[PDB]
């Protein structure tokens, strides 16, 4: 599976720009799509979400009317129009795959991303530790996160997601619902939570686990990320 | 004969089945009843689980 | 009042001695009807079947006939002194709506028969029963709510004059039944509708007989049930002429007040035949 | 002689019958007559699952006791979230006529099969979200009656020929073939210890096999008509058998003998599915007369009737935790009774 | 609301699945499932290939698709199963019609074809299902009755005591002694048809040659009659 994005570049303030995500290698019709921003130095922030059938479309408060999303299913593409792009939008954009059912794993594949540079609210805020945790290979890392609201729904699921982003490619899913492990990540990762405070534990550190670790809540839209905790070698 | 080839398999199979130790029906009945009575609490179908911990309410 | 007042050209002539036997005939026939549907609706739910696309139309027709018989008896009730002004204008609208809904549902039964026997193969529509319910209830509502505001002096109290050969001089009092008092709607929405629908039902009945004869080349009990389900006794309201005093007044009443009872008989017979088929397929 | 060994086979049959009689000291009624009754059992359709277009034949609960795969004649396997009455997946089949449906213990694959002589294995969890057929097991010369999963790489299939077959999915060829029936096998149940399995055929006989060499251990002959359903006891040392004699028969492996028969006077319809409860006290059998009966497995008493169904009850299965029992009938309805 | 975002998206997925189910329910209801049965000598395999012009090794069901007058059918042929069809045939309790194809060329094993038709007719599951009987390859029968090598009276004794039926409508170009045997087979099958019909189902005899240049309009008309009677049974009282 791959998600290649087209768009980005230098755009003057107040202009309009169209960004496209071409999905090759999976069923685009049955999958929801999300757009995730990332500032040049800061962390991630959710932007927009379109569902299967274009019947449930959500936006972030900061992009409530400026951006519009639109999925073209027959040729497997997802566009968004960006109107009135101010300097706060100078972020790289990621086309994130998702699917929703019992046992499903949302936020599986993240596209490479395109850089869009603009020239010169009871959200569930998630807080992490400082983005500097000195850890050496072979040890156990104990990253922690805290939620403003208890994510334990009446169903019995704590809608928590832990992602990893290496200094290169786009972030990939590590654990979902604080306990379930991703499809491809090793068993060294684990997650333990109580509803408000959560811990991602790496029982054994390798050289490929260096990066920035990001949080997600999914109890209700919008989706809040957090600053992100960084591991350095 | 073609038929005797199939016939000689049945005699061997019955010989294999006959040489099997069989316990008394009383012992098997006692063991079966013991299993039924032992795990009697862990059966939502026997005792109707209250509508606070069974996942098929409403 | 008798049942024939609902649809007539302008006979308004009863020998004034047969009115009391006639009205009482209309009194009990609706009464035996007013329960016959109520139990039938009871039998459809306490003994619910697989919800066939045909029996749903029968239940809807039963509901329409029950509404008609429950709105007919209460027009004389709301034609008396304790009526808050235009209180029974709503009841006149309800009675006209019930008549139009019953006729439209008869036309719907005709269309269903044509699809089931004439257009044999392609009969499936997305939700057929819903598109028939809308056409049988709300479609004869865009004709009553449309006229409720436009020329609003169309419903309201009505006093149809009954007279013998002596013009009812110094005799009795004419019956009061609040109905469509404008003799303009009574030729385009009541009798026009009953000539558009009863003619269709008669056409489908002749076609049903022809295709049933070609299909068999009991055969009479099915046609007798079909002439009740489609509604052909309501075709009797075309013979209100001077010579035919007896049929359009007495035969019409005695055959249409008990229309709910006849429909209940049809439903019970169909249910018993279904039970017989189920027993045949269980024991064999 | 050509008929010489027939006399020897008859002598062996008489010997095994005499052994069964010698091991027969007291019936199950005589042993469980001093046990209190289960009481009058009532269950209601907590959730009814609509969406199938034609008659439902097969179902199978998952290990998690929440996901339910059901097979219908329109050519569809629908995976239902029984708690929320949702449709996780709607797999369209190649052959509209499907008799059997399985759900792997790991929850990764669903096996379908029918009159196409093919056991199609569908990979539920794939990088692409669509459920694609993993492999189409072929090699059966008859309609597949029951496909059951051993693990993610082995599957036991009872088909319309006088054979059962254990397949290795990865290789795609029959790992072993169990022969010895003289009629088509119509049902199959695997013991909890993933080592033995009983197959019921149209011979009025149920045979217990062993999946390590492929030779049958014991045969049980107590029925008159064909066998449509079979199910091991939760203990693993007894199994039930549903037939068209309007009788459900519980046999035991250790005694190699009939234990008990469930048959009431006003039941003249066959049994289409039999499943034990978690404790094994309740034997739920879905009959042809539009309903199900919950027999007391230790008293032979009709201790419960499940009513609502508009047609023949085809599939019937309890959950692993024993919370609910799901009955799928020919009117495209799945009912989750509790 | 009352349920989480993931459950909302799961409900949306279920709604999409139900939409697809509604879309293909139309196709399911429009198509008329047809069963096809016959002996090895009967040329059902020839028919299911000759009608295609106008419109895996051990596989069990072969599916044929054809539409007449914008009405689409689905014929199923059973090819790789055992002799005993008692168990699987119950899966065809809802098929519109059964097409029983009989080889009339061979005179021997016609009695077993009659027995097979009788077993099909009296089956409990197959009750209330009609049969469009096709006496196939009449060309071979016409050739053989003029060949003179074999006689009907050797296999059937009632042929000599059977005059041609008065309702026969044969082409005048054929020998009038051919139609005697041509309708004798039809009468033999129709006795079994009418022995226990009793109104739930009927047989629809036909005579079919090798190709006939058309064989689907007969099925169209016959299935129209069958569905018409099925619909009329809702008003039968």
């Amino acid at each position: 599976v791959q998600l290649v994005e087209s768009g980005g570049g230098l755009v003057q303030p107040g202009g309009s720009r169209k960004l496209s995500c071409s999905a090759s290698g999976f069923a685009f019709s049955s999958f929801g799509m999300h757009w995730v921003r990332q500032a040049p130095e800061k962390g991630l922030e959710w932007v927009a979400y379109i569902s299967s059938g274009s019947g449930t479309i959500y936006y972030a408060d900061t992009v409530k009317g400026r951006f519009t999303i639109s999925r073209d299913d027959p040729k497997n593409t997802l566009f968004l129009q960006m109107t009135s792009l101010r300097s706060e939008d100078t972020a790289m954009y990621y086309c994130v795959r998702s699917i929703y059912y019992y046992g499903s794993s949302p936020f599986d594949f993240w596209g490479q991303g395109t850089t869009l540079t603009v020239s010169a609210s009871a959200d569930i805020v998630m807080t992490q530790a400082t983005s500097s945790v000195p850890v050496t290979p072979g040890e156990s890392v104990s990253i922690s996160c805290r939620s403003s609201k208890s994510l334990l729904h009446s169903n019995g699921n704590t809608y928590l997601y832990w992602f990893l982003q290496r200094p290169g490619q786009s972030p990939q899913l590590l654990i979902y619902r604080m306990s379930n492990l991703a499809s491809g990540v090793p068993d060294r990762f684990s997650g333990s939570g109580s509803g408000t405070a959560f811990t991602l534990t790496i029982s054994r550190l390798e050289a490929e686990d260096v990066g920035v670790y990001y949080c997600m809540q999914h109890l209700e839209y919008p989706l809040t990320f957090g600053a992100g905790t960084k591991l350095e070698l | 004969t073609a038929s005797i080839a199939q016939a000689r398999k049945l005699v061997e199979q019955l010989k294999m089945e006959a040489n099997i130790d069989r316990i008394k029906v009383s012992k098997a009945a006692a063991d079966l009843m013991a299993y039924c009575e032992a795990h009697a609490k862990e059966d939502p179908l026997l005792t109707p689980v209250p509508a606070s911990e069974n996942p098929f309410r409403e | 009042t008798y049942f024939a007042v609902l649809m007539q050209l302008s006979p308004a002539l009863v020998p004034a001695e047969l009115l009391a036997p006639l009205t009482y005939i209309s009194l009990v026939g609706c009464s035996i009807s007013i329960v016959a549907s109520l139990i039938t609706v009871l039998l459809h739910f306490h003994f619910r079947k697989q919800s066939d696309s045909l029996t749903r139309i029968h239940m809807n027709l039963h509901a329409s006939v029950l509404l008609l018989n429950i709105a007919f008896l209460l027009s004389p009730a709301f034609a008396m002194s304790p009526v808050p002004g235009s209180a029974c204008t709503a009841l006149a609208a309800a009675l006209h709506y019930a008549l139009l809904s019953c006729l439209t549902w008869m036309a719907i039964e005709g269309f269903n028969l044509y699809l089931l026997l004439g257009r044999v193969y392609n009969i499936y529509i997305r939700r057929y029963v819903f598109k028939l319910g809308v056409l049988g209830w709300g479609a004869p509502a865009l004709l009553v709510l449309l006229s409720l505001s436009v020329k609003s002096s169309v419903y309201g109290p009505c006093t149809i004059p009954v007279f013998d050969s002596w013009e009812n001089g110094t005799g009795f009092q004419n019956m009061s039944i609040c109905w469509v008092r404008s003799p303009v709607v009574h030729s385009v929405l009541v009798m026009g509708y009953g000539g558009l629908t009863s003619l269709f039902n008669l056409v489908v009945l002749a076609w049903a007989l022809w295709t049933l004869r070609r299909l068999r080349e009991h055969d009479t009990v099915t046609v007798l049930g079909l002439t009740v389900l489609l509604g052909t006794t309501w075709a009797l309201a075309f013979f209100s002429f001077g010579v035919f005093l007896l049929p359009q007044l007495f035969l019409f009443t005695i055959l249409n007040s008990l229309y709910g009872f006849f429909l209940f008989l049809w439903f019970c017979s169909q249910r018993c035949r279904s039970e017989a088929e189920a027993k045949a397929q269980i024991e064999a | 002689e050509l008929d010489q060994l027939r006399q020897e086979a008859e002598q062996l049959k008489n010997q095994i019958r005499d052994a069964r009689k010698a091991c027969a000291d007291a019936t199950l009624s005589q042993i469980t007559n001093n046990i209190d009754p289960v009481g009058r059992i009532q269950m209601r359709t907590r959730r009814t699952l609509r969406g199938h277009l034609a008659k439902i034949y097969a179902m199978h609960w998952g290990t998690d006791s929440r996901l339910l795969v059901s097979a219908s004649q329109d050519g569809k396997l629908i995976i239902w979230d029984s708690y929320t009455t949702n449709k996780v997946h709607a797999i369209p089949l190649r052959s509209s006529w499907v008799m059997t449906c399985a759900y792997a213990p790991s929850g990764n694959y669903v096996a379908c099969g029918g009159l196409d002589n093919i056991c199609s294995i569908y990979n539920l969890k794939t990088r692409e979200g669509n459920v694609r057929v993993s492999r189409e097991l072929a090699g059966h010369t008859g309609y597949l009656s029951c496909c059951r999963f051993l693990d993610d790489n082995q599957i036991v299939t009872s088909s319309g020929d006088t054979t059962c077959a254990l397949w290795d999915i990865e290789t795609g060829q029959q790992t072993t073939t169990f022969t010895g029936h003289t009629g088509d096998v119509m049902s199959l149940s695997l013991a909890p210890d993933t080592r033995l399995f009983v197959s019921g055929a149209c011979d009025a006989s149920a045979k217990l096999w062993d999946v390590r060499e492929g030779m049958c251990r014991q045969t049980f002959t107590g029925h008159e008509s064909d066998i449509n359903a079979i199910c091991f006891f939760p203990n693993g040392n007894a199994f039930a058998t549903g037939s068209d004699d309007a009788t459900c028969r519980l046999f035991d492996l250790r005694a190699d003998q009939e234990l008990m028969t469930y048959s009431h006077d006003n039941i003249i319809c066959g049994i289409t599915s039999v499943s034990f409860s978690k404790s094994g006290r309740l034997l739920l059998a879905g009959y042809d007369d539009f309903n199900c009966n919950v027999w007391d497995a230790l008293k032979a008493d009709r201790a419960g009737v499940l009513a609502g169904h508009d047609n023949r009850v085809s599939c019937l299965g309890v959950t692993d935790d024993g919370m609910a029992v799901a009955t799928g009938s020919w009117d495209s309805f799945l009912k989750i009774w509790n | 609301c009352t349920l989480s975002a993931e459950d909302k998206a799961a409900v949306e997925r279920s709604k999409m699945i139900e939409k697809q189910l509604q879309k293909d329910k139309q196709v399911y209801r429009a198509t008329h499932r047809l069963l096809l049965l016959g002996a090895d000598n009967s040329g059902k395999s020839t028919i299911v290939k000759q009608m295609r012009i106008y419109h895996v090794k051990t596989s069990g069901i072969f599916e044929t698709k054809f539409q007449v007058d914008k009405v689409n059918f689905h014929m199923f042929d059973v090819g790789a199963q055992r002799d005993e069809r008692r168990k699987w045939i119950q899966c065809f309790n809802d098929v519109t019609a059964i097409i029983f194809v009989v080889d009339s060329s061979d005179y021997n094993r016609l009695q077993e074809a009659l027995n097979d038709f009788k077993s099909i007719w009296n089956n409990r599951w197959l009750r209330t299902i009609s049969v469009i009987l096709f006496l196939n390859k009449q060309d071979l029968l016409a050739e053989k009755v003029l060949a003179g090598k074999s006689k009907i009276e050797d296999y059937f004794p009632e042929f000599a005591r059977y005059t041609t039926p008065e309702d026969a409508t044969p082409e005048p170009g054929e020998d009038p002694r051919v139609t005697r045997a041509k309708y004798f087979i039809r009468d033999e099958f129709l006795r079994i048809s009418t022995a226990s019909g009793d109104g739930r189902h009927y047989c629809y005899p036909h005579f079919t040659c090798s190709v006939d240049t058309e064989n689907a309009r007969r099925i169209f008309n016959d299935c129209r009659d069958i569905i018409q009677r099925m619909h009329l049974r809702q008003y039968e009282l």
